[PDB]
RNA sequence: GAGCCGGUAGCGGGCGUGGAUCCCUGGAUGUCCGAAUGGGGGAACCCGGCCGGCGGGAACGCCGGUCACCGCGCUUUUGCGCGGGGGGAACCUGGGGAACUGAAACAUCUCAGUACCCAGAGGAGAGGAAAGAGAAAUCGACUCCCUGAGUAGCGGCGAGCGAAAGGGGACCAGCCUAAACCGUCCGGCUUGUCCGGGCGGGGUCGUGGGGCCCUCGGACACCGAAUCCCCAGCCUAGCCGAAGCUGUUGGGAAGCAGCGCCAGAGAGGGUGAAAGCCCCGUAGGCGAAAGGUGGGGGGAUAGGUGAGGGUACCCGAGUACCCCGUGGUUCGUGGAGCCAUGGGGGAAUCUGGGCGGACCACCGCCUAAGGCUAAGUACUCCGGGUGACCGAUAGCGCACCAGUACCGUGAGGGAAAGGUGAAAAGAACCCCGGGAGGGGAGUGAAAUAGAGCCUGAAACCGUGGGCUUACAAGCAGUCACGGCCCCGCAAGGGGUUGUGGCGUGCCUAUUGAAGCAUGAGCCGGCGACUCACGGUCGUGGGCGAGCUUAAGCCGUUGAGGCGGAGGCGUAGGGAAACCGAGUCCGAACAGGGCGCAAAGUCCGCGGCCGUGGACCCGAAACCGGG
RNA sequence: GGGGAUGACCCCAGGCGGUAGGGGAGCGUUCCCGAUGCCGAUGAAGGCCGACCCGCGAGGCGGCUGGAGGUAAGGGAAGUG
RNA sequence: GACCCGGUGAAAUUGAACUGGCCGUGAAGAUGCGGCCUACCCGUGGCAGGACGAAAAGACCCCGUGGAGCUUUACUGCAGC
């Protein structure tokens, strides 16, 4: 990690969990100001960019794999028809309703 | 402290300052 | 790096800072010449011009 | 730390916070070939002994396991139990060991102890405490840098080849062994007194050892390894980890605009178009191990050497030395030595014996004819960084189903092919059609972005228009004028041409060139006077005495600084002795060299020259291993 | 050569065909400076066309193209034409 | 077979070309230089003469103090005797 490429190298060649590193982000008021450690991968979010900028949505599939995630909102319909989930670019994921009814969720980040 | 720097800075800022070269002795 | 036909440097060949050079008369003698006396009065130094250039040069550095 | 059954997207079915996928290390399996070694053998396949379960052996019988090549010592016994080998891109040393080419031929020679082939050790080997050096009575491992010297000099003295002690620097360290003398003894001859070999004595550093007599004297000296846990370094992932939102043109914004913060971390990348504050597991920095490798550093382990005089002396080699015939060396047979040896002679053990280049006298130097010795220089398979390095015809030839596709019998040769998109949302359905492929519809920021689908120019083929075309030469054309057509830079140009004037292409190499001499069919990309060290003259400029090595230290940026062996000017004349602004010839005041400062010197850029493959490609051929 | 302010202007003299070849001076090309240098989604580049600048090798500029750059008013560098 | 039909659909050489005969000319055997004479625009089946036609950077030549095979009382050496 001292050159532009070792980034990819460690990032996805080493811990997929590093990809979780990718998971990293932030959220609403409460939680966020509250602090900034430990998360939920699958939590609620709003997209702060793209036409979909400022759009209300929920995180369903934490998809560190393809290096991003899927939220019910950020979705598009096909051409044949059927509607389906959009490839969501980590980059503008704002979490807020901090998924926590899950005791463990609470324990870890709120 | 670098904020202290902030300080001496307030003391004599300028574009020449922008130039700015750090020398101790 | 570099050198001199160290040879001509040695047989005949030397420079006075003038940037010029001499070698021995060499007109006969030191081989045949039952020849003479006054001619023998012919072996102090010879100063060949212009050419004393490939000369000088090739020697360049030391002498 | 919460997703996963790899690159395959798909189906069909599944695992995991009663720390899954995966990162690491340390595990068992580990089919068959390949030193192959159990035997054979066109590898990757076919053959053999014991244990092996006992296996179906339904009222009938296995694989599996296993197991043994040979060179190596030696506990010899009947030999049991050790080491080897097979690799390896380049690096090392030794064994062996070449033509071209330069000398403008070519026999010496150079290319070189170069290429190659070989054996072998390593992680580095090389080598390495002196029969040295040199000579100031001085120096002291071996190696590697600079310097010394392109000197001293080797030489059809022709091309060329060309050192070393000393100074500077990095590094630093030292130890044995036969070496019979002693004793120990074993085993012998055959008892003595002989050699013999396992034990110590010594087991030599700069000469002593041993053996005799008295002085001894009575504890800090660890190498190359041995040892502890040490920071054991690393081994991959370790983890924290500062700080803006609202507006807004936008298909998108991180952008314009408003105001808000960070900050020893305004290194860079990823983010739908360029953000310090959005992602970044980055620089700020802290971080961290139960495994697998150190120096340091600590200890004992510690091995291990460590004083005095005497005495008739016994104590590291089988050959030095010499003569012939070769080697290294700078030495090309030479006035020609030192070491190393091929072949014959065949010494001396301290007044021994080589040495200082023929030799002789005296001096000075060293102590051979055994062994080990980390570190200071080389090298790159591999990991990291960094680049006035490259951008797919450039980089390694290969940026990803390439040393493979393919000609080769074989050894061997050896391509080309990257990019759509922001992400597929990749194109249902409808339409002609055998279909592909074409039209609609939907994505959409565009799809004349549409799947070999970015930017996709030229060559060249098409489809529409303007003009122009049948008594006419020429590439070409271009100067004039006219007719018709367009006037987004209008009373002037645009394109086209009927006529008319004058008019032999282009490039190489040529006395001379349309050329019928060459060159070249078209367009697009590659493509040829450079670098390095010398030297040189020009000059820009820093002192005139001017100037720098190797190195040591300082280093986001990472900053240059300090180093004073040396080498070029400071007179030179000579062959030299040597003298010297004089100096050689000579014995004569006659000339040649010089004196005459006019002074350089370093660095920078530049015309050039020498060695370099060195303006570029171009053959026959000689040589090496296959 | 006669003054030149830096240009430049003027007079005359005074030529100015040119290969090997020798001397001066410019041009664009991808790079390193960003010598108290930064343009661009209302386009970086390259492309596609042109009756203002240069003696010129080139400039500028306007139009259409296309998706992402990269320039450097000045010196430095070279796999340059 | 050629020729006409339908299906298929290369190749060397090539600057480029809308390329006459003449008599002359030039480097000396010219379609494109001069004066002149015929001469309409295109094509396919043909005939070979010219385009010094193609193929090949003469192998006959000479030149480079070029190469490789063989020869003897050429030089020098090595082998084996």
């Amino acid at each position: 990690s001292k050159q532009p490429d070792k980034q990819r190298k460690s990032q996805r060649r080493a811990p997929l969990h590093e990809r979780h590193k990718q998971v990293r982000a932030t959220l609403s008021a409460d939680l966020r100001e509250e602090y900034g450690v430990r998360v939920n991968a699958g939590d609620t979010v709003e997209v702060l960019r793209g036409d979909f900028a400022g759009e209300e949505g929920e995180v369903i599939n934490v998809d560190l794999d393809k290096a991003v995630i899927h939220v019910e909102d950020v979705t598009l319909e096909k051409t044949d028809g059927e509607e389906v989930p959009r490839p969501l670019d980590t980059s503008n994921v704002r979490v807020t309703d901090l998924d926590l009814e899950d005791e463990k969720r609470e324990a870890r980040l709120e | 402290k670098t904020q202290e720097v902030v300080s001496l800075l307030e003391a004599l800022d300028v574009h020449a300052d922008i130039d700015r070269l750090f020398v101790t002795s | 790096p570099k050198m001199k036909t160290h040879k001509m440097a040695k047989r005949r060949i030397k420079i006075t800072g003038t940037g010029k050079v001499m070698a021995f008369k060499s007109g006969k003698r030191h081989q045949n010449t039952g020849k003479s006396g006054d001619e023998i009065r012919g072996k102090g130094k010879g100063f060949v011009l212009a050419k004393a250039e490939w000369a000088r040069m090739k020697l360049m550095l030391p002498r």
